[PDB]
């Protein structure tokens, strides 16, 4: 077991907001 | 990059490792670890380095 | 379409004669919607990257 909480919720809100896709499916490689 | 053409340098300051032991007779590409490392990376935050 | 334009022109057709009046009326509607108090909200820090 370890000591951890829950952030404050605005926090959480914000921050999810902001969360762009890491792999994206792009037809160009080269 | 994995062609050999680009080096890049990261700026860590400091940072969460791990490591994978493998076997010296057995030939392999580690390019699929990274991949997967950099398919977790975000703007809050970031896996391991490994 | 505020005055001088109920039974007398088309639905189509905006009256040339009384523009200065219309548009009097919506901009004081305008002005008397935005009466309010910016009230102040829940201010929080970002732990993002960005």
């Amino acid at each position: 077991d370890i000591i951890t909480r829950p952030t404050s919720d605005s926090i959480a809100a914000v921050a999810n907001a902001t969360k762009p896709a890491a792999v994206v499916s792009d037809p160009q490689s080269m | 990059v994995k062609a050999g053409r680009t080096r890049v340098l990261v700026e860590l300051g400091h940072y969460v490792y791990t490591l994978h032991y493998y076997d010296p007779q057995i030939s392999l590409d580690e390019a699929p670890i990274l991949e997967e490392w950099l398919s977790k990376i975000n703007p809050a935050g970031i896996p391991p380095v490994p | 379409k505020t005055v001088l334009s109920r039974g007398y022109i088309d639905n189509a057709q905006f009256n040339p004669l009384a523009l200065r009046s219309n548009v009097l009326l919506m901009l004081l509607q305008f002005t008397l919607s935005n009466l309010k108090i910016n009230k102040s909200s829940t201010f929080t820090s970002d732990v993002t990257t960005i």
